[PDB]
RNA sequence: AGAGAUUCGCGGUUAAGGAACUAGGCAAAAUGGUCCUGUAACUUCGGGAGAAAGGACGCCUGUCAGGCCGCAG
RNA sequence: GUGGUUUGGCACCUGAUGUCGGCUCGUCACAUCCUGGGGCUGGAGAAGGUCCCAAGGGUUGGGCUCGCCCAUUAAAGUGGCACGCGAGCUGGGUUCAGAACGUCGUGAGACAGUUCGGUCUCUAUCUGUUGUGGGCGCAGGAAAUUUGCGAGGGUCUGACACUAGUACGGACCGUGUUGGACAGACCCCUGGUUUACCGGUUGUACCGCCAGGUGCACCGCCGGGUAUCCACGUCUGGUAAGGAUAAGUGCUGAAAGCAUCUAAGCACGAAGCCGGCCUCAAGAUAAGAUUUCCAUAAAGGGUGGUUAAAGACUAUGACCUUGAUAGGCUGCAGGUGUAUGAUUGGUAACAAUUAAGCCGAGCAGUACUAAUAGCCC
């Protein structure tokens, strides 16, 4: 009789996933209301962080765009979430990878998994 | 422009003078007040 | 979160290239702007041949924010820097160039010219 | 930082009214028929809730 | 505010609390019941219980794990030898503390903590 | 009008509209009638409801008796409530379907104990002085306590250390999210005071 | 010996901003090694000068190159 | 005429009443800066100007040291409180010993002057204030739930949109939407801490050695980090005016056949007053009310034990064996990030497969350990 886990799956949103970690590079489809339209933005980059718990985890993309670094969160259980497509697998040795927000160019490269 | 100010006479409660009471109500909304 | 004496980067094709927060507009101790919020600048750096002078104050919208900013649905977007758009007397673009992208906020902020942005996100 | 004046003895005496020495929480054991402290072992024989605990030769 | 902070510091420093402990643990170990402070007693039950029920798993990487604690060798070969074939098949609660009475020197409460199955008079 | 309630935790949940909304969970659970007080007995109108279910082992003679002439079993926490629409007698049950035609509710509770705080943490002192330039050891005092010898004392109600927290504290307009009768379950939008496993009043 | 309130002393970390503090950048932070490049005004021709500004640095293999690992040598 | 807030007059208090600005913390007045209500206007509207009532709440950050300037804001009010506040801070200025310049003096030295440097002591007795207990009282003893005599808090405000570019450039009134500041609570989110914990790595020492560990070097350094505690985070609040009024607007109406808001009566009319909202609150000795129980085991308690999201000590809460109170144990959420060994590859440094391993302040289950009804009212 765990009331908080049954208020969560009451409510539980958002769609199952593909498994992805932290170094993998993903793209996220993602519902926008462009005042009366309903578009699908894509947005790719590389997984720095996964943290929550079960079903209520965020995640936090980075990509870089016209040479200035974007980080997006998003939780796992959104409803605006659409799609998420892993690309590469990557090979890294934590579970977080702040140490990518100073690297640049051929320096921030992270190696294939296979 | 549905809203309206209602004034209502109506007798004092501890004079006996006929009083106002007035609020604004709804264009169709008159009819419960008056 | 961007305060007074904090600088920005000036992202349009005016002359400017970095500017000094003098004041951030809307109320007494009003303490920190963002995204879509509009502050009182002075331009620090020009470029040779610039149109706006060294030491002009202007008026700016933030576009881009290192602080994280959250939305109602639950997401959050940063930046890595810090950068603005100076704006005329009479709140336009002073610029005709918009470079890297902008906050998603802009839409709502009356501010639908900044529409020439590479990409809004 | 300074006393003023010196305290009297009723206004020493008054502070001192809750200076007290604390009565230790005694049981009897009924057995061995002497006191020992509640919740400790009985320092006599040993004993402790009427098992052997400590053991002297 | 100490809300939900669930270990005791034991008025040392971080280094000279595990070091304490060890060493407890250790004497423990060798002498089947020591005489300590009741608050020590207790930090120390806390302490030495999960190094008791790592040798329920007869491996060389466990005797590595309770060593990396221990540091004592024969407290090591003591703990892996006859305290694990005692305390074998006990779910928990290998441990017992009794309290005596007080020093003269310092009134500090005294205790004596013991391995329950090296009782046999309390079985 | 209101019942009594238990506090279990927050969550954040997605409205229909795709708001991500904290919430905190409640268990109203059902509450007995065990007094109704009348104006010509005891000067004003309330029901006395009572809330978790007790043991003999824990209730007292006094209560216990009370109980028995409530003709129900005993219950460990006690509360009164007023303006009850419509008529309830001894022993009636009320359960969290109570709210289920409330927007808003009020929620008391007991706020989680600080102990002994200074005057920055108790009352928002901006301490004395800064870091450096001169600083010595007053960089979380408060100050100055009064003026000189006119008035020659301290007020009456000046801000100083003492205990914080650890008292009753009301939280007006809590959006109602939803009733979850099956499991006696109230989802409200926010946060309440005190800590998990606290009692909580909530009224309509 | 306990306990781990306020407050002080000596230390550690801190989002975003970066002297807006203050009489004053006080204090703290920052800089820091070896080798190799490269060093302005001025000058009493000795200096200024370590000016300033850059690059390399771990381990393994082979006669400086090839490889290996880490956020960081 | 009033005030005592300027320059003065007097010399009544003073074996020390010891110091200008700034900081911190306030508190009061109203001679009102903003917000609220009105009269007059040389008030077309819109802006204003002057006067009246009104002290509830608000009343910025900088470059310079009363004042000037920069950018704001609804606004950046004036004063009292030993020109509030140094047993609360500071030490820029001022009072001191060093030194220098200008000027005066034969000189020692001096100044309607300037310049660089120059020890801020005290363990809080009484009272005061903020918190928290013990005793007794309240008709004999108690467990709960309470009424409210009273006290304290709260009280701010912007920009938009429609009415309507209409009434007369540009409205009053009316309605709806989102901000700033402040406060309370809280930790799901974002962010911080996290000398619990996990990993990487430099030097050195020890276990012949190796492997694997461990001690020390700021926690050696470095990268992360649960609970807790937090703000940079999240929720919630401030409205309206129920009653009586202020300045003012009026009805009827004499003294005074007219007039007149008043003398008899009666409507109105402010962020101001009393309430409403929140917290405390019967030592409210005027000690209140209701329900239930009433002496000894566990009617009520105390001492004691296991402890806590409760706490300086206390007090408060849960549990004390027909017991899940704390620990352990068995599982999970979760942190770290793939251990030890064995193979397979590589000449090697190393890589790959295999189970990851370690921890788990949180959750659930479980009497293994500890919680003896002993002693005293
Ligand atoms: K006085
Ligand atoms: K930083
Ligand atoms: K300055
Ligand atoms: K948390
Ligand atoms: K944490
Ligand atoms: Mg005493
Ligand atoms: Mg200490
Ligand atoms: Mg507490
Ligand atoms: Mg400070
Ligand atoms: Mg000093
Ligand atoms: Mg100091
Ligand atoms: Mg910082
Ligand atoms: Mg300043
Ligand atoms: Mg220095
Ligand atoms: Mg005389
Ligand atoms: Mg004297
Ligand atoms: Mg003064
Ligand atoms: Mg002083
Ligand atoms: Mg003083
Ligand atoms: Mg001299
Ligand atoms: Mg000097
Ligand atoms: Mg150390
Ligand atoms: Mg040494
Ligand atoms: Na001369
Ligand atoms: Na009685
Ligand atoms: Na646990």
């Amino acid at each position: 009789m765990d009331f908080i886990k049954i208020v969560n799956e009451e409510f539980k949103s958002g769609k199952e996933h593909p498994k992805f970690n932290s170094g993998d590079t993903i793209t996220v489809e993602y519902r926008i209301k462009e005042g009366n339209k309903e578009r699908i933005q894509k947005y790719r980059g590389v997984v720095i962080r996964i943290s929550g718990h079960g079903d209520k985890k965020r995640f936090t993309v980075r990509k870089i765009s016209d040479g200035i670094g974007v980080e997006r969160i998003f939780p796992i259980e959104s409803p605006f979430i659409e799609n998420i497509t892993v690309e590469k697998y990557g090979k890294v040795r934590r579970a977080k990878l702040y140490y990518l927000r100073g690297l640049t160019g051929k320096k921030a490269r992270i190696k294939e998994r296979r | 422009r549905t809203y309206s100010k209602v004034i209502k006479m109506v007798k004092s409660p501890k004079t006996g003078a006929y009083t106002f009471q007035e609020e604004m109500v709804p264009n169709e909304a008159v009819k419960d007040f008056f | 979160m961007i305060q007074q004496e904090s600088r920005l980067v000036v992202a349009d094709n005016s002359g400017a290239k970095e500017a000094l927060c003098i004041r951030v507009l809307g109320g007494t101790r009003r303490r920190y702007a963002s995204v879509g919020d509009i502050i009182v600048v002075s331009v620090k750096s020009v470029i040779p041949s610039s149109d706006i002078k060294k030491g002009a104050v202007s008026k700016a919208v933030i576009v881009r924010t290192k602080k994280e900013v959250r939305r109602p649905d639950g997401s959050y977007i940063r930046f890595d820097d810090n950068a603005c758009v100076l704006l005329n007397a009479a709140g336009d673009i002073r610029g005709s160039r918009i470079f890297g992208p902008v906050a998603r906020e802009l839409r709502g902020t009356n501010m639908k010219i900044v529409s020439l942005a590479p990409e809004v996100l | 930082a300074h006393p003023k004046r010196r305290q009297s003895k009723t206004r020493t005496a008054k502070r001192r009214t809750h200076d007290k020495a604390v009565m230790p929480t005694l049981a009897k054991c009924p057995n061995c028929g002497a006191w020992h402290i509640y919740h400790t072992v009985c320092g006599d024989c040993g004993y402790y809730r009427g098992k052997l605990a400590i053991e002297k030769e | 505010m100490r809300h939900n902070k669930k270990f005791n510091h034991l008025g040392r420093k971080a280094a000279h609390r595990k070091a304490m402990l060890s060493n407890m643990a250790a004497s423990l170990i060798l002498h089947k019941r020591i005489f300590t402070t009741v608050a020590k007693a207790k930090a120390l039950r806390i302490y030495v219980e999960p190094l008791l029920t790592k040798t329920k798993e007869d491996t060389t990487h466990s005797r590595r794990i309770a060593f990396s604690y221990l540091q004592n060798k024969y407290a090591l070969k003591e703990l892996f030898g006859d305290v694990a074939a005692k305390i074998a098949d006990r779910p928990g609660g290998y441990t017992r503390i009794l309290k005596t009475g007080y020093r003269l020197g310092d009134n500090a409460a005294m205790c004596f903590i013991e391995l329950v199955d090296y009782n046999e008079n309390m079985l | 009008p209101g019942l009594l309630g238990k506090k279990i935790g927050m969550t954040s949940v997605f409205s229909a509209e795709g708001k991500n909304l904290p919430c905190t969970v409640i268990e109203v659970g059902p509450c007995v009638v065990t007094q109704v007080k009348t104006l010509e007995k005891d000067g004003y109108s309330a029901l006395q409801l009572g809330f978790v279910d007790a043991k003999e082992k824990h209730t007292t003679k006094p209560l216990a008796g009370h109980f028995k002439k409530a003709n129900v079993a005993p219950k460990r926490h006690l509360a009164e409530f007023k303006n009850f629409e419509g008529e309830h007698k001894l022993g009636d049950v009320l359960n969290v379907e109570f709210f289920s035609d409330a927007d808003f509710v009020d929620v008391v509770g007991t706020s989680k104990g600080k102990g002994f705080q200074g005057v920055v943490k108790r009352h928002g002192f901006g301490g004395v002085g800064q870091a450096t330039h001169g600083q010595h050891n007053r960089l979380r005092a408060p100050g100055a306590v009064g003026a000189c010898s006119y008035p020659a004392k301290v007020f009456k109600g000046t801000r100083m250390a003492g205990q914080m927290g650890n008292e009753r504290v009301t939280v007006q307009n809590l959006e109602v999210i939803k009733v979850m009768p099956e499991h006696n379950l109230l989802l409200v939008k926010g946060s309440v005071p005190g800590a998990k496993g606290s009692i909580l009043l909530i009224e309509k």
